[PDB]
């Protein structure tokens, strides 16, 4: 019921404050580079395709990347041992039946042991404190989708694609709260699909108004434009299929009418 | 897959 | 561990051997839900995982207290404030006299702010029954075993084949609802409630099907005016029985106007519709409400 929908938004922005990651946490990094992240988030969503686990699953694992490399240095050759461990825990928390941990194990081509990931997890828990149940833009979305008129399914499929692609790049997204960049997404995603903007209903239950998701927006629409050039393409392969509507063909608009 | 990086 | 003495196991559940315990230094009692945890095959299990991250979240005086975690090379131990028995216990123990009415309304309050904190923290709980919930001789009930408990911040897709237990077990889960909703804890309690009252099971069946028709030969069957849509969930038959309706009074008669009205809310059909803890908590069953003590 509804009745919680608004305690639930409230405590959900009260939480995606202390499970924000530091923004400049990439430049302290000596060895790691937002490349390779967007290299190991692109490998996360084909994990998750070929698992066919939830796409919050996804989301709450590159949570749990951010925040690590946060407090913890880590070195390439490890780096995909952290987020192995990652989808693991989310997948924990998320799903009804996780992978075994060999399919973990497997998904690597035996690069890491299993006794690794299994102690890279018992390793995430520690320095996230057991802190998982961190809100995601794919939360945020869902909490939006009901302030609708009328349901859209092609909006809230290329509104999940749309924050996908904001996983892939810390280079912009760090800096923004997930329930802001699932404000720009549902924003772009009802623009590109029906031309129409952020309804009034969510200006005033997330108390965001067009002009300040602006900044966000605009990341949002160069990454959108970018797309079909960007080096990692696992995520537009996704929403190609037809579970999708297939939004990710939809021609994104070549301006913003801001 | 191993990751080059 | 260093610091904590085993007094005695004291029952188990997932993870197993929960032990009392006495901390050496400060004194206090608690409980040691340790956690084997296999070091080379599966890792920190999905159930230690939720509890675990969903109680640190619940700071409220009706949901059993983490206090912390212990995280060594091979093992996990879990440290919660000490409850001495469970509602199970206490009544297969109050079998024969009752408990009393004004025992089973303050721990139906208390049990109803526990889940309204959780349900406004995104948390449902999944499986509440007269095991999981724990009890104090100070008159304090407190929600415990966390270990289904999900964060809906999207919905929780269901089970298919419900894991969770046949007797507090919502309509909507029997006939193959796609997801959970805050509901389902609401009928749980609600079963918990009527069984407190009756000293026995609300609906005690013996496999799915047979939990469904105990439901419908009760409540009657339902049909779209009370449940819109439930002619369309997957496992809703035609073929079902239509009962009517029999005498909620009949049901619970040690319950008065209020009591009835409340438990008549709980066990609503529609998830829709079903009264939240929230608002469970404005009726006026709770008008009169104490905090006495029970005789364990």
């Amino acid at each position: 019921v509804p009745d919680y929908h608004e305690d639930i938004h409230t405590y959900l922005r009260e939480m995606e404050v202390k499970c924000k990651p530091k923004v400049g946490y990439m430049k302290k990094q000596p060895d790691i580079t937002n490349s390779m992240r967007a290299i190991l988030v692109d490998w996360l969503v084909e994990v998750g395709e070929e698992y066919k686990l939830q796409n919050e699953t996804l989301h709450l694992a590159v949570n749990y990347i951010d925040r690590f490399l946060s407090s913890m240095s880590v070195l390439r050759g490890k780096l995909q041992l952290v987020g192995t461990a990652a989808m693991l825990l989310a997948s924990k928390f998320e799903e009804i039946y996780p992978p075994e941990v060999a399919e973990f194990v497997y998904i690597t081509d035996d690069t890491y042991t299993k006794k690794q990931v299994l102690r890279m997890e018992h390793l995430v828990l520690k320095v996230l404190t057991f802190d998982l149940a961190a809100p995601t833009v794919n939360q945020f979305l869902t909490q939006y989708f009901l302030h609708q008129q009328p349901a859209n399914c092609k909006v809230e499929s290329l509104a999940m694609f749309l924050g996908e692609l904001s996983l892939i790049d810390a280079d912009p997204y760090l800096k923004y709260l997930p329930s802001v960049i699932a404000g720009a997404a549902f924003h772009l995603a009802l623009y590109t699909v029906t031309g129409q903007s952020w309804p009034e209903s969510l200006i005033r239950k997330t108390g965001y108004t067009l002009e300040s998701l602006k900044p966000c927006l605009m990341d949002l629409h160069q990454t959108y434009l970018k797309a079909p050039q960007h080096a990692q393409q696992s995520i537009r392969e996704k929403y190609k299929n037809s579970k999708y509507h297939g939004v990710s063909l939809l021609n994104p608009p070549e301006t913003l009418n801001l | 897959r191993r990751l080059n990086f | 561990m260093e610091n904590f003495q085993k007094v005695e196991k004291i029952g188990e559940g997932t993870y197993g051997v929960v032990y009392k315990a006495r901390n050496k230094l400060t004194g206090e009692v608690v409980a040691l839900k340790k956690i084997r945890l296999d070091t080379e095959t599966e890792g920190v299990p999905s159930t230690a995982i939720r509890e675990i991250s969903l109680l640190k979240e619940l700071n409220h005086p009706n949901i059993v207290k983490l206090l912390d975690v212990i995280h060594t090379e091979n093992k996990l131990y879990l440290v919660f404030e000490f409850l001495h028995q469970d509602l199970k216990k206490f009544m297969d123990a109050s079998a024969l006299t009752g408990i009393p009415l004004p025992l089973i309304k303050s721990y139906l309050f208390q049990l109803l702010q526990g889940l309204a904190f959780c349900h406004s923290h995104r948390v449902l709980h999944r499986d509440l029954k007269p095991q999981n919930l724990l009890i104090n001789t100070e008159g304090a009930i407190k929600l415990a075993d966390f270990g289904l408990a999900r964060a809906f911040g999207v919905p929780v897709r269901t089970y298919t084949h419900e894991v969770v237990t046949l007797w507090y077990r919502a309509p909507e889960i029997l006939l193959g609802c796609k997801y959970y909703s805050t509901a389902v804890d609401i009928w749980s309690l609600g079963c918990i409630f009527a069984e407190m009252v009756t000293r026995r099971a609300l609906f005690p069946g013996d496999s799915e099907i047979d939990q469904l028709f105990r439901i419908f030969r009760t409540l009657g069957t339902p049909d779209e005016v009370v449940w819109p849509g439930v002619t369309s969930m997957p496992d809703y038959k035609p073929s079902f029985p239509k009962w009517a309706r029999q005498d909620f009074s009949k049901v619970v008669p040690p319950l008065d106007e209020d009591g009835r009205s409340l438990l008549s809310q709980m066990l609503h059909y529609d998830p829709n519709k079903r009264i939240s803890a929230k608002a469970a908590l404005a009726h006026p069953f709770f008008q009169d409400v104490t905090k006495p003590v029970p005789h364990l």
